[PDB]
């Protein structure tokens, strides 16, 4: 379901989370659709993943 | 004579490398300006 975080929360571990993937090369499995934390870890990915 | 008549599907990851391309010349551009001294100095004093 569709949630919402504090934004220093959101920012800190988003920005934790796709510089790992900067790192280890990984594979991201998701649920795909844009609801709850699928939706936040996109724009987690288009917070700093996408200038880098 | 150097006019490779490429195929579609060739034709599409070259137009994909192209914009590759033009992803990382404007994101350098933008470290670049992020990084200056000038900008340094602007943000700084703000």
């Amino acid at each position: 379901q569709n949630f919402e975080l504090q934004p220093k929360l959101k920012q800190v571990f988003g920005k934790g989370l796709i510089k790992a993937a900067m790192t280890t090369g990984a594979w991201i499995f998701t649920g795909g659709v844009n609801t709850g934390v699928i939706r936040h870890v996109g724009d987690a990915l288009k917070d700093h993943a996408s200038k880098s | 004579g150097l006019k490779l008549f490429i195929t579609d599907d060739e034709l599409k990851k070259v137009h994909d490398f192209e914009e590759q391309c033009i992803e990382e010349y404007f994101r350098e551009k933008d470290d670049r300006f992020n990084s200056s001294n000038d900008e340094r100095i602007r943000v700084t004093s703000e």
